[PDB]
RNA sequence: UACCCGCAGAAGAAGCACCGGCUAACUCCGUGCCAGCAGCCGCGGUAAUACGGAGGGUGCAAGCGUUAAUCGGAAUUACUGGGCGUAAAGCGCACGCAGGCGGUUUGUUAAGUCAGAUGUGAAAUCCCCGGGCUCAACCUGGGAACUGCAUCUGAUACUGG
RNA sequence: UUAGCUAGUAGGUGGGGUAACGGCUCACCUAGGCGACGAUCCCUAGCUGGUCUGAGAGGAUGACCAGCCACACUGGAACU
């Protein structure tokens, strides 16, 4: 059921007495089509055992996102330790004008209609983890219903 | 010195909430009494009090839920050294709907959403997230 | 003196003459102090090919202004047409 | 009803003229702060009523010199 | 003005068969579809995102025979209008007229609709359209005209589109060889392997 | 980088120069090639590469790569510079047009003929 | 002349760039730090997917490229929209004129602010509906916009006097 | 990495002149005016409606089209 994309295959380096070590990393996300999402990064050293084992680290603990038919609620910002970023919500059927590593955890997510830009740094595990935490500190407007002590049509 | 008061009402709203306090106070004042009405009525903060007769103490007891604050985020918008004064088209929206704006117009202060109800822009005093 | 002409907007082989309340020493297409109506030489059937607010016209004629041949023969027409 | 300014008085060293320090309160065509830009406008008046620190207002004329071309309609806070 | 090229490289290329012929032989005994074409051709590498977005797009490119600048007009347009804009984009390329001569059937495939359609035969509201990219508009007949109604592979193009399916927007009477384009059709009743948010990315890179 | 700090003193823009000068903004400059000499460029590469050291129109006074495999230039003859930094060359910012007005084309070259200047072979 | 009609025949009508990554597109042969390519990282020293040739392909197409020039990407002059312990960046430290900002209560004024109207923002262009040239480019009708300026008329929360 | 500038110069009164106000031009007097909100000085530039780009704020720019200004071999002067 679960959609997976990897991102990026980087190769990281460890040096010993007798030389280098060359060893793979991943970072894979997955998710089911809709808010639920869960990110992922393995290493190991040979590359599909990492991306198995990325995959696996992904496959639990996931996300619970909460959503709108397939776009967010409001403009989010988002910075986690290299980068803020900013991902905007989109008129029904515009595509998902993103790139890079936000393009595949958004079309992962199942939002459909975003307009998102990458400030700062934008290495792939940076702004991955920065725009789960903007899908984190999304909203749905019935939370913010129940949080105020209003209803929907009174925040309108 | 106390160079903004509105932004020490502000800084104490937002650091009360993040330091998990429950009834915060501050110096009164007639438009920190308009600002304070605004926010019980709309509903981000519990009740709020006044209390003193001459010069008096304004208290403002925190809402929460599960835990966690109830205020996400709050800012200024109109800074003392820089002011924002925003015609009716120009007014904003902040989390697409869901925050509110207070707005000052000339009939008192009130939230953007009944800025754009009543038909006039003002100055743009806060973005309670 | 002031004219009602005709200034030729279009392009090759078909051109649109739109009538101004201009000065009579300023270029065609210079201009104006009022723009009035136009007329489609080519204009097909079933539409309307010419229009003229002959309010502001006779109020410039009133005013001084004189009038050119083509609007001449044009103001004829369209009060023939009423 | 006429298009009349109010402004300060810099000096009345000569005669027959003063120079006023319209100070008009201006938005900034990109950061947005309100900042002030004084205009000095060099006012005709007669019998020279008028000294430094003046609060003058003003009406345009027919230019009376070179330089000048604003008369004075009344006269408010004379002194310091 | 046009692709002339082996047209089942491009159906071999992106895989899809892009009813590019006719149907009386299967198209997969007419070429080798499992490989991908060219010399290294049994080589299937994990395809890229430029990859992805253009293969999208050449796959839309090269079912409705839209040259590139032609494309981007309509990308232009379908962003322009209102509603949305992947619907828009396929409203227009629906709208095109050797599209509509396919779909009715006038002509055997595409490419066949637009010689038929530039070599002065087809009659919109009767009157001859010498252009295979006029637009077609809502309650509009499309008649075929005298000099071309006797024309034999018209009719074996008929006989072929009554073996096909046929598209639901349209109204046909084949025995006037003529129809009307009776609405503008919706994004549900194409196909869904053609995709549209590719198309709106990789456009609005 | 306050707005009165702005106002007081404004934000400066971000001017550059252009990387070729002697083309004065013209795509094409005719140069009189007063030396044609090789040099070997700066390591990590060893060749021998061509450069023309040409006279411009307009009284500059560059030298200029020569590109293709062989060529035929000498002193005393008109050539058109185009601009584009050859990298491994210190200090030679200028291709010449191979094709153009005295420099023919590459010998017997089958691929990517127009940008050395060779006619179709039938 | 636009346009329409008749004639005879697939005849008279396809090229350019690229294929190591960025960037869609791979194998052989000729070279051997030579010849050369290069927009950056780098290639070439005897198995070169990077140079030259062939075959294949990819992209554009009556155009394709190389150069020049602007903007974007460049949040890399940041008002929207940056930063200052160690990455470039807090004057050696204080006093202080101009300047900038200014606690709190009331009253007035209404300058800034907001709101309605009036005048105006030439037409062309841009945009929204529409019409025509068989379609489009193009031509064109009506409309708002023309983020402004000024005047009158209000309102008084903020800021100012 | 230009801080001083200005002698008809800032103003007054009288005369003259101009289609018209005005140091526009003179006589006489006052000693002023401009300047860190950039005067003076140097280098570049026709300006605008717009055009290109930009999501937008902006950046660059002023080809065709339209408005305004200036010039008609260079430097002047007046007539009709
Ligand atoms: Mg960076
Ligand atoms: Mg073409
Ligand atoms: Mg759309
Ligand atoms: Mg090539
Ligand atoms: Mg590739
Ligand atoms: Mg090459
Ligand atoms: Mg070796
Ligand atoms: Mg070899
Ligand atoms: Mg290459
Ligand atoms: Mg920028
Ligand atoms: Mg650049
Ligand atoms: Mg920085
Ligand atoms: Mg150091
Ligand atoms: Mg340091
Ligand atoms: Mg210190
Ligand atoms: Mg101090
Ligand atoms: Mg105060
Ligand atoms: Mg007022
Ligand atoms: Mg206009
Ligand atoms: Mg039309
Ligand atoms: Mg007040
Ligand atoms: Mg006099
Ligand atoms: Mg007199
Ligand atoms: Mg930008
Ligand atoms: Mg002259
Ligand atoms: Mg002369």
């Amino acid at each position: 059921e679960l959609q997976e994309k990897l991102i990026a295959v980087n190769r990281v380096s460890k040096t010993v007495k007798g030389g280098r070590i060359f060893s793979f990393t991943a970072l894979t996300v997955v998710g089911d089509g809709n808010g639920r999402v869960g990110f992922g990064y393995g290493k190991a050293r040979e590359v599909p055992a990492a991306i198995q084992k990325a995959m696996e680290k992904a496959r639990r603990n996931m996300i619970n996102v909460a959503l709108n038919n397939g776009t967010l609620q409001h403009p989010v910002k988002g910075v986690h330790t290299g980068s803020r970023v900013f991902m905007q919500p989109a008129s029904e059927g515009t595509g998902i004008i993103a790139g890079g590593a936000m393009r595949a955890v958004l079309e992962v997510a199942g939002v459909h209609n975003v307009l998102a830009k990458a400030y700062g740094s934008t290495n792939p595990i940076n702004v991955v983890r920065a725009t789960i935490d903007g899908l984190e500190n999304m909203n749905s407007p019935e939370m913010v219903a129940a949080k105020r002590g209003k209803s929907v049509e009174e925040i309108l | 010195s106390m160079q903004d008061p509105i932004a020490d009402m502000l800084t104490r709203i937002r650091n009360g909430q993040a330091a998990n306090k429950a009834a915060v106070t501050m110096p009164s004042s007639k438009l920190k009494v308009a600002i304070a009405n605004v926010l019980k009525e709309e509903g981000f903060i519990e009740d709020f009090k006044v209390e003193g007769d001459t010069k008096p103490e304004l208290e403002l007891t925190l809402k929460y839920f599960q835990g966690k604050a109830v205020v996400e985020s709050i800012q200024r918008v109109s800074r003392p050294g820089l002011r924002i004064y925003k015609r009716k088209d120009e007014l904003p929206k902040v989390m697409a709907g869901l925050g509110i704006a207070v707005v000052s117009t000339s009939k008192g202060v009130m939230t953007d959403r009944a800025a754009r109800q009543a038909g006039l822009g003002g100055e743009i005093i806060c973005y309670v997230a | 003196m002031v004219t009602i002409r005709l200034a030729r907007h279009g392009a090759k082989k078909r051109p649109f003459y739109q009538v101004v309340v201009a000065d009579s020493r300023n270029a065609r297409n210079g201009r104006f102090i009022e723009r009035v109506g136009f007329f489609n030489p080519i204009a097909s059937e079933k539409e309307e090919g010419t229009r003229l607010d002959l309010d502001r016209i006779a109020h410039w004629v009133g005013q001084g202004a004189t009038i050119s041949d083509r609007v001449a023969a044009l103001i004829k027409e369209v009060n023939k047409a009423a | 009803k006429i298009r009349t300014l109010q402004g300060r008085v810099v000096s009345d060293k000569m005669e027959k003229s003063i120079v006023v320090a319209i100070e008009r309160f201006v938005k900034h065509p990109i950061y947005g702060k309100f900042i002030k830009r004084t205009t000095k406008l060099h006012v005709h008046d007669e019998n020279n009523e008028c000294g430094i620190g003046d609060v003058v207002e003003i009406r345009e004329c027919r230019p009376l010199s070179k330089t000048k071309s604003w008369t004075l309609v009344r006269v408010v806070e004379k002194a310091v | 003005a046009r692709y002339l090229g082996p047209k089942l490289k491009l159906s071999r290329r992106e895989g899809t068969d892009l009813f590019l012929k006719s149907g009386v032989r299967a198209i997969d005994t007419k070429c080798k579809i499992e490989q991908a074409p060219g010399q290294h051709g049994a080589r299937k590498p994990r395809l890229s995102d430029y990859g992805v977005q253009l293969r999208e797009k050449q796959k839309v490119r090269r079912i409705y025979g839209v040259l590139e600048r032609q494309f981007r007009n309509y990308y232009k347009e379908a962003a322009r209008l209102k509603g949305n804009t992947g619907e828009n984009l396929l409203a227009l390329l629906e709208g095109r007229l050797d599209n509509v001569v396919y779909r009715m059937g006038f002509g055997a495939t595409r490419a066949e609709a637009r010689q038929l359609v530039s070599h002065k035969a087809i009659m919109v509201n009767g009157r001859v359209v010498n252009i295979a990219s006029y637009q077609v508009s809502p309650n509009d007949v499309v008649s075929i005209r005298e000099k071309a109604k006797k024309q034999s592979r018209v009719k074996a193009a008929l006989e072929l589109a009554e073996q096909r399916e046929k598209p639901t927007w349209l109204e046909v009477d084949a025995g006037k060889m003529e129809g009307t384009f009776k609405r503008k059709p919706e994004r549900s009743d194409l196909s869904a392997d053609i995709n549209e948010h590719l198309i709106v990315e990789l456009y609005s890179k | 980088a306050t707005v009165n700090q702005l106002v007081r003193k404004p934000r400066a823009r971000k001017v550059a120069k252009s990387n070729v000068p002697a083309l004065e903004a013209c795509p094409q400059k005719r140069g009189v090639c007063t030396r044609v000499y090789t040099t070997t460029p700066k390591k990590p590469n060893s060749a021998l590469r061509k450069v023309c050291r040409v006279r411009l129109t307009n009284g500059f006074e560059v030298t200029s790569y020569i590109g293709g495999e062989g060529h035929n230039l000498q002193e005393h003859s008109v050539i058109l510079i185009r601009g584009g930094r050859v990298k491994d060359l210190p200090g030679v910012r200028y291709h010449t047009v191979r094709g153009a007005l005295d420099c023919s084309g590459v010998k017997d070259r089958k691929q990517a003929r127009s940008k050395y200047g060779v006619k179709r072979p039938k």
